[PDB]
């Protein structure tokens, strides 16, 4: 087996910069390395074949070079729609092995998140469960803190976070925090709040509601 | 028990330059992250810039992107703020903040005091 | 070209599953065809390859358990998986790789989800995320749908039957402590349209044949 | 009695491509096969169904000297029971092959700065070749459901591709001249 060492695993940069991805093969594969691009949740698409030849319809900003053991994948001008994961794959030595992968993110201006809170719906309350959703929309950087408070009691271990992949267009993230309680436990308390601590915020922003109020 | 001493500022020429400073005593800086804010008369507490680590980069705002520069000297515990292209729409009181998280969540506990910056 | 994978889903560990790969525009019997899997959160991993003359090849971690057959009558690629293990839970793609450095030859399929674990199938419950003043900021308002307590992956969520795509964030599902997935899909719309525009999310959970249309109205 | 004209085969100036592998039919002549196996020029010398030294002690009618050029890592396919692009689509040995496989590095002869593309191989074929089958066809390989009509492109590929023999290529990608001796055993 020929182990491929593609580095780095993450090279977040801004739109318009240059990208350099290096792939190393344990043995000699000559020029037979293929670079594939894979969007989140989509199928991989061939960009570079034979380590230096552009595929049909691929934009010319992509380029490749190298032969033998070391190969380079270069993006002349990093673009919004270029945000995906890129793999190197040798295909002429069975078993053919892919690279570890490079998650390409974007760096950009800091954008504060818009914070919204959603009380549990009446439909869910009839099921015996209450889920409170706290929304962080279009922020950068990805690092943010959401602290659930229930009657000023901080909640730990009954909420889960989910972050969207960095949006191709505005290079921002979105985060949803869902606090789940039983119906009986939800009716014990009044004030439900999520406290958002983010870089773009001078002070932590708290969105709150009272159970059973407009 | 730490405090943020700042210096620099004052009535500078329109379109000139200025070197802000924000020194901290009692605790080192090399393991934290410092930020910069702006409070113009009419609005309040906008974002300016920030420095992640020693090996990471800086990140700015929408109106100051590619115009300011954030240096960092961890050996002297004094993070400067290189500033160029002073437009008259930035006549405000610049602040200085410190992040209280190694994961850079944005935990702002200690603040600065203020630096009078007037353009023309 | 169009490659469509099917026959996936959930199977008990140690069971057998047959993945099908319908092919249009191309003849299967006369092409190099590969199956490649990708574990959830991991990278790509080659599974199998068949030559245009029959010659097959398998991975070491999968040799003796998987089998790639071809069918000319239906022009379909087949991947028979026997003795399935927990590590085989991944998304499988059938592709016709580029051979000899000929541009335009490479083409991949959509992918099928195979889940090798011991559990049951459950359809999701869909609850509205109603907009309100606490959901309104800068002239926009946020509303969504809570797709809670389903197994296994995946679910698909659209808004107004695909007519509302701008500003839609469908968050990746998270596995709750109960072993069921949960997912939220929110959309930001102008606040002025809350009382006059109808917003409906369309959730589809194919592993349980559950299609639910849920209208999201404000109330505050 | 007379010596076999093996010099014309091994010391030939130019070799045929693997898809059009040339065959030299020689009568029951005599040859010091022990000297051939003890030649330092041959890096690969594998015999099947018979020992190299005991080749003269064989009873046969015609001996065939097949010769062609392949790359380094494809020499392993010139053997009974092998698969791959060469064994399936270019040159196939039978399972009961009786003879020897001889090969040596020819980078100094068949490689040229800027690439030598004279040598070719069959890349596309609907079925595998039978043992000792030769295919020189240039029909556009219909990899798609649409007919090609002698027009190449997507899903319509030329079945032959040229080797890229450069002096700086890896030894697995350098040209190797191969000579396969088979015996119509009596």
């Amino acid at each position: 087996a020929i182990q491929l060492t593609q580095s780095p695993s993450s090279l977040s940069a801004s739109v318009g910069d240059r990208v350099t991805i290096t792939c190393q093969a344990t043995h000699d594969i000559n020029k037979f390395l293929n670079w594939y691009q894979q969007k989140p949740g989509k199928a991989p698409k061939l960009l570079i074949y034979d380590a230096s030849n552009l595929e049909t319809g691929v934009p010319s900003r992509f380029s490749g070079s190298g032969f033998g053991t070391t190969f380079t994948f270069t993006i002349s001008s990093l673009q919004p729609e270029d945000i995906a994961t890129y793999f190197c794959h040798q295909y002429e030595n069975i078993p053919p092995i892919f690279g570890p992968g490079t998650k390409v993110e974007i760096k950009r201006t800091v954008a504060a998140p818009s914070v919204f809170i959603f009380p549990p719906s009446d439909e869910q309350l009839k099921s015996g469960t209450a889920s409170v959703v706290c929304l962080l929309n279009n922020f950068y950087p990805r690092e943010a803190k959401v602290q659930w408070k229930v009657d000023n009691a901080l909640q730990s271990g009954n909420s889960q976070e989910s972050v969207t992949e960095q949006d191709s267009k505005d290079s921002t993230y979105s985060l949803s925090s869902t606090l789940t309680l039983s119906k009986a436990d939800y009716e014990k308390h009044k004030v439900y709040a999520c406290e958002v601590t983010h870089q773009g915020l001078s002070s932590p922003v708290t969105k709150s509601f009272n159970r059973g109020e407009c | 028990q730490v405090q943020l001493q700042e210096s620099g500022g004052g009535l500078v020429q329109p379109g000139g330059s200025l070197r802000l400073s924000c020194a901290a005593s009692g605790r080192t800086i090399s393991r934290y992250a410092m930020s910069w804010f702006r409070q113009a008369p009419g609005k309040e507490r906008e974002f300016v810039a920030v420095a992640r680590r020693s090996g990471d980069g800086a990140f700015y705002a929408d109106s100051v992107q590619g115009r300011f520069t954030v240096s960092r000297d961890d050996a002297k515990n004094t993070v400067y703020l290189q500033m160029n292209s002073l437009k008259p729409e930035d006549t405000a009181v610049y602040y200085c903040a410190i992040d209280s998280d190694t994961f850079y969540s944005g935990s702002y506990d200690y603040w600065g005091q203020g630096t009078q910056v007037t353009v023309s | 070209v169009q490659l469509v994978e099917t026959g996936g889903g959930l199977v008990q560990p140690g069971g057998s599953l047959r993945l099908s790969c319908e092919a249009s525009e191309i003849i299967v019997s006369a092409n190099y065809m590969t199956w490649v899997r990708q574990a959830p959160g991991k990278g790509l991993e080659w599974v199998s390859l068949i030559y245009p003359g029959g010659t097959t090849y398998l991975s070491d971690s999968l040799k003796g358990r998987f089998t790639v057959s071809r069918d000319n009558s239906k022009n379909t690629m087949n991947l028979e998986m026997n003795s399935l293990r927990a590590g085989d839970t991944a998304v499988y793609y059938c592709a016709r790789l580029i051979v000899g450095g000929i541009a335009g030859m490479d083409v991949w399929g959509q992918g099928t989800t195979v889940t090798v674990s011991s559990a049951s199938t459950k359809g999701p419950s869909v609850f509205p995320l109603a907009p309100s003043s606490k959901s309104t900021s800068g002239g926009t308002a946020a509303l969504g749908c809570l797709v809670k307590d389903y197994f296994p992956e995946p679910v698909t969520v659209s808004w107004n039957s695909g007519a509302l795509t701008s500003g839609v964030h469908t968050f990746p599902a998270v596995l709750q402590s109960s072993g069921l997935y949960s997912l939220s899909s929110v959309v930001t719309v102008p606040s002025s349209s809350l009382g006059t525009q109808t917003y409906i999310c369309n959730v589809n959970h194919k592993p349980s044949n559950t299609k639910v249309d849920k209208r999201v109205e404000p109330k505050s | 009695t007379n010596l076999c004209p093996f010099g014309e085969v091994f010391n030939a100036t130019r070799f045929a491509s693997v898809y059009a592998w040339n065959r030299k039919r020689i009568s029951n002549c005599v040859a010091d096969y022990s000297v051939l196996y003890n030649s330092a020029s041959f890096s690969t010398f594998k015999c099947y169904g018979v020992s190299p030294t005991k080749l003269n002690d064989l009873c046969f009618t015609n001996v065939y000297a097949d010769s062609f050029v392949i790359r380094g890592d494809e020499v392993r396919q010139i053997a009974p029971g092998q698969t791959g692009k060469i064994a399936d689509y270019n040159y196939k040995l039978p399972d009961d092959f009786t003879g020897c496989v001889i090969a040596w590095n020819s980078n100094n002869l068949d490689s040229k700065v800027g690439g030598n593309y004279n040598y070719r191989y069959r890349l596309f074929r609907k079925s595998n070749l039978k043992p000792f089958e030769r295919d020189i066809s240039t029909e556009i390989y219909q990899a798609g459901s649409k007919p090609c009509n002698g027009v190449e492109g997507f899903n319509c590929y030329f079945p032959l591709q040229s080797y890229g023999f450069q002096p700086t290529n890896g030894v697995g990608y350098q040209p190797y001249r191969v000579v396969v001796l088979s015996f119509e055993l009596l």
